[PDB]
RNA sequence: GGCUGUCGUCAGCUCGUGUUGUGAAAUGUUGGGUUAAGUCCCGCAACGAGCGCAACCCUUAUCCUUUGUUGCCAGCGGUCCGGCCGGGAACUCAAAGGAGACUGCCAGUGAUAAACUGGAGGAAGGUGGGGAUGACGUCAAGUCAUCAUGGCCCUUACGACCAGGGCUACACACGUGCUACAAUGGCGCAUACAAAGAGAAGCGACCUCGCGAGAGCAAGCGGACCUCAUAAAGUGCGUCGUAGUCCGGAUUGGAGUCUGCAACUCGACUCCAUGAAGUCGGAAUCGCUAGUAAUCGUGGAUCAGAAUGCCACGGUGAAUACGU
């Protein structure tokens, strides 16, 4: 807002900014504190192992909705649930959001 | 009204006419088949020109001294799309997007202290 | 009405060019009004002798030098036939600014 | 250092700079040969140092009759080693 | 060796000048001489003033020398009696009175001068140089200046071989004019050949 | 590839049918230059008659005999890799790859204008001169020479 | 030491953390497209960063803010018909600052993505056209003969001043460019044909002769004001129709002009004589990507003086790039 915008530049300012966007738009979330998550929600186990995997490394607990044809070894909250049916995951992923949302008391 | 305009290409000074009737053609004291009809420069000096309104068509007394050939050619086509705004005062952007007075590339581009050619290996390939 | 962007180039230049500029320009018939008492003004190109880190000294050239009054109204042939033929005033530039 | 040693150009067109500027309007008739001078005119063969004739291109850095601009005694092969100095108007390298 | 000097490529940067102005086209080979001669003879018999940096500068006709030291001690001397008796040596080969100027600088860390100064004075005390040059390196990256490079030649011992080594830490944008890197090459004259030591500082931005 | 194509179909002249002369500057169309050969062909052959000694009638096309190649360079993927090959000329390319190759070199070889370059050159032809004859001696290198590999 | 050539304006060289492996190590930087590309984006156990590239630097492709002296002379007075004076600074030209090209947009190909393509917008379509920017390295590369520089000699000296020559001499060969080998040219006639530059120790306006060289006279300027400077290949006019040629100009004298005290070896330039080899060049080979080749000259720096070298400017002006 001080410097970017009409300080030194526009044209070379305007390039910065538009490839700057897409950095600005990744890790909405993320990077508004600290970090150093105590649980994750991961919505599938063999297509996201990796996270699993770094959780499992660093002993933080995964409340992932395991996949039937995944590996649950990693998961120590595995739920034999489903990753079809977009409806389905969308009514889990309401009921966690409510119930987190009134589990403060 | 009298149409007057200098024009130029690469530093040229012309002195362009352009008012109805007027048959003879003085173009720096030439002649009309000296240097746009049945000789070398019958057309490529015109061709520009044969956009825009027929050279016989208006009067032309044009004492160009500047340019080449095709110089003076861009020379007389810059003088006479801005010598006739006041027959139409609507041209600086009509003719501004048609493509007509601008600096056309078909010339030696302009070079800060450059090579011979100032794009490419002068006549001396041996290194 | 009459401003002038004086380009400034050395001092032996500029102690004759400060007059010698239109002195040539007047000798009966020009409108000129003359000399004017023209107090100290530091006028040259857009270039600082020495920027630092001190954005107040703002080190520049200095030169005398007057800017061009000509203002004409009706020269004669004979009075302006050597308005620009001057054997002296090395730096000459009458950039008139409307 | 070796800049006096190599000066030889430096004290041989110096003298006459202004020694004939506001002379030849004045005495062009001296100046010009109003033919033949040819025992004034060979008084420049008393001094056998120092003369307009013996202009070789003055360089203290290396002494060598190379590398001189009347402009602005500017390099002009030194440049290979000093191009980023912009000391380099009208004359530059050939690459372009 | 295709590297250039940043100095000479900050010509047209707000930094200080060497030998620059616009004068008339007959006063050129006086003005370089007297130039020359200033330069030369004003930093000789400075050896033990350790003096920060001086320039001098003619713009037109004019000489408007600048004088930063570094430690006051090592430069006060006798009470100022040798810098009274420079600035009168400096006036009578100029012929003017030249405004001289002092200006007091301090913290001996970011200074590529005194760090090069030091690091030839430890090499030539037959010590080790990696730990003094790591060590130069952490306490200029301590005091700011957050980009920092340092060179040294070989002929180390008495063998004839050389080698060059960087143990660059930062950033040291030298192709961007717009970084305002400092440098001093520095040498010294060891019991086996003479040691070079290079040392560039990134000391922020405009 | 299975199945090739032939020339794609194209207009006579109505004026005389030359195909060569349409063929000489239509390939060399740049800047809109149509008009300006279509403007000096008919100027330089009405003065040609005295210029040069012999109208531009009959005496236009007796010089180019040796012009009609009988084998040509084609790239033919063959063993692994390109090779010429040559076989019979193929009207495809018998007279057209000839043909684009004439004012390759007769383009601006000494005047400032393509007035005269284009007749003139050609007309040439009739004095042991021009450049479109020679043009033939390159391509034997490669044709009749290595039979043994071709 | 510093600098340069070399791969090489090549797309490159590494690191921090993380991950895989007992480990050396690998990934990042292996893939797709842009492709000029570690530029960019996508996918991806990788994420980011430090150097290189791109743009950030200069010029140019349009217009605008500001502006007219000498330069242009739109309009006004005649025209000292060249626009000369005022005058307009519309405006050619010029600059103190900007925008305009930035995948910006329509549609399609393409994994929807990236990217590409067809189209449109605009002077400028996929860095709009050129440059400054040469990494880790690299070769005992070259440079101590540009300078400095460790070691190796000596200072009545392998130190030097002066006076002739030599780097251009020949017995030949090689590398480069120029001249040509012409009639796409040569002759004289009319004809409008540039710019960047350079210059009070200078060009030398003009005036007279020299076939000319240049000399006797000479304003001008501290240079948008005075000179180089007129342009050339070109066209119409008569010419030879390929003539060892009016081509080509070396080449062996004279008459001579200037630079320089003095120029055969080692100055330039002009006229007469010189009309040779060479009539497109084998084995072959090299340079060429749009103003490209191809050319035509113009000058500037170097200049006591001595370009076919080098630098710089214009005049014109095509095809080949399907393809790995």
């Amino acid at each position: 807002q001080d410097g970017t915008f009409d300080k030194l530049t526009k044209k070379e300012a305007l390039m910065r900014t538009r490839e700057l966007e897409k950095l600005e738009n990744s890790l909405g979330g993320i990077k508004d504190m600290g970090g150093l998550p105590d649980a994750l929600f991961v919505i599938d186990a063999d297509h996201e192992h990796i996270a699993i995997k770094e959780a499992n490394n660093l002993g933080i607990p995964v409340f992932a909705i395991v996949d039937t044809n995944s590996d649950p070894d990693g998961v120590d909250f595995v739920i034999p649930g489903n990753d079809d049916a977009i409806r389905a995951v969308t009514l889990y992923l309401g009921a966690v959001a409510a119930t987190v949302r009134e589990g403060r008391s | 009204n009298q149409y007057y305009g200098t024009g130029r290409r690469k530093s040229s000074a012309a002195r362009v006419f352009i008012k109805p009737g007027n048959g003879k053609i003085v173009i720096n004291q030439r002649s009309l088949e000296q240097y746009f009809g049945r000789e070398t420069a019958r057309m490529v000096v015109r061709q520009p020109l044969e956009l825009v309104d027929m050279v016989e068509k208006l009067d032309l007394y044009i004492t160009v001294k500047g340019g080449g050939i095709s110089g003076q050619a861009g020379a007389i086509r810059h003088g006479i799309t801005r010598a006739l705004m006041e027959y139409d005062e609507s041209l600086r952007s009509e003719l501004r997007k048609a493509g007509f007075v601008t600096r056309d590339a078909r010339q030696v581009e302009r070079k800060k202290v450059g090579l011979r050619k100032a794009r490419r290996r002068p006549q001396f390939s041996k290194r | 009405r009459i401003r002038i962007r004086l380009k400034a180039f050395d001092h032996r230049l500029i102690d004759q060019a400060t007059a010698e500029i239109v002195e040539t320009a007047k000798r009966t018939g020009a409108q000129v009004r003359g000399p004017i008492p023209l107090p100290t003004r530091k006028e040259r190109f857009t270039v600082l002798i020495s920027p630092h880190v001190n954005k107040d000294a703002r080190d520049q050239y200095e030169i005398r030098t007057h800017l061009r009054l000509v203002d004409i109204v009706e020269p004669t042939e004979k009075t302006v036939d050597a308005l620009m033929r001057l054997d002296l005033a090395a730096g000459v530039d009458v950039q008139i600014s409307l | 250092a070796k800049q006096s040693m190599k000066a030889r150009e430096v004290k041989r067109v110096a003298l006459a700079d202004k020694y004939f500027a506001k002379r030849a309007e004045l005495k062009a008739i001296i100046s010009d040969v109003n033919a033949r001078w040819n025992a004034v005119l060979k008084l420049q063969t008393l001094p056998r140092d120092s003369s307009p004739s013996r202009q070789r291109n003055r360089c203290r850095q290396t002494g060598r009759p190379h590398g001189f601009l009347r402009k602005f005694g500017l390099s002009r092969i030194k440049v290979r080693e000093a191009a980023m100095r912009g000391e380099i108007p009208g004359l530059k390298k050939a690459s372009w | 060796g295709q590297k250039v000097h940043p100095n000479g490529i900050r010509l047209g940067i707000v930094k200080p000048w060497n030998s620059t102005w616009f004068a008339n086209t007959k006063e050129f080979a006086d003005n370089l001489d007297s130039d020359f001669k200033v330069r030369q003879y004003l930093t000789k018999e400075l050896a033990k003033a350790s003096v920060s940096r001086i320039v001098i500068e003619r713009p037109a006709k004019s000489i408007r020398v600048t004088i930063h030291t570094a430690r006051p001690g090592i430069v006060i001397g006798k009470k100022g009696e040798d810098v009274e008796k420079l600035r009168k040596v400096v006036a009578d080969i100029a012929g003017v009175p030249a405004q001289i100027n002092i200006a007091e600088v301090r913290k001996p860390e970011l200074d590529a001068k005194l760090v090069a100064d030091s690091i030839t004075s430890q090499l030539e005390r037959r010590v080790m140089f990696r730990r003094a040059m790591k060590r130069a390196v952490q306490n200029a990256m301590r005091l700011g200046a957050k980009g920092i490079k340092v060179e040294v030649s070989g002929r180390l011992g008495g063998a004839e071989i050389a080698r060059t080594e960087w143990y660059r830490e930062g950033r040291v944008p030298l192709h961007t004019l717009r970084a305002d890197i400092d440098y001093n090459t520095s040498e010294a004259h060891t019991t086996y050949g003479v040691i070079g030591v290079k040392v560039w500082i990134f000391k922020g931005e405009i | 590839r299975r199945r090739v194509i032939g020339q794609r179909k194209i207009l006579p002249d109505p004026k005389f049918g030359s195909e060569l002369l349409a063929k000489f500057v239509n390939i060399l169309m740049v800047d809109g230059k149509k008009s300006t050969a279509e403007s000096i062909v008919y100027s330089a052959l009405e003065t040609l008659a005295q210029r040069s000694g012999k109208s531009e009638l009959e005496a236009f096309e007796v010089a180019l005999e040796n012009v009609r190649p009988t084998v040509e360079v084609k790239s033919r993927r063959v063993g692994g890799s390109t090779y010429q090959v040559p076989v019979e000329v193929r009207p495809v390319r018998r007279n057209a790859l000839a043909m684009r190759w004439i004012v390759e070199a007769a383009r601006k070889r000494g005047d400032k204008s393509m007035a005269l370059r284009l007749a003139n050159e050609l007309s040439d032809a009739a004095e042991n001169k021009g450049t479109a004859v020679k043009k033939r001696e390159d391509v034997h290198r490669m044709a009749e020479a290595n039979k043994a590999f071709a």
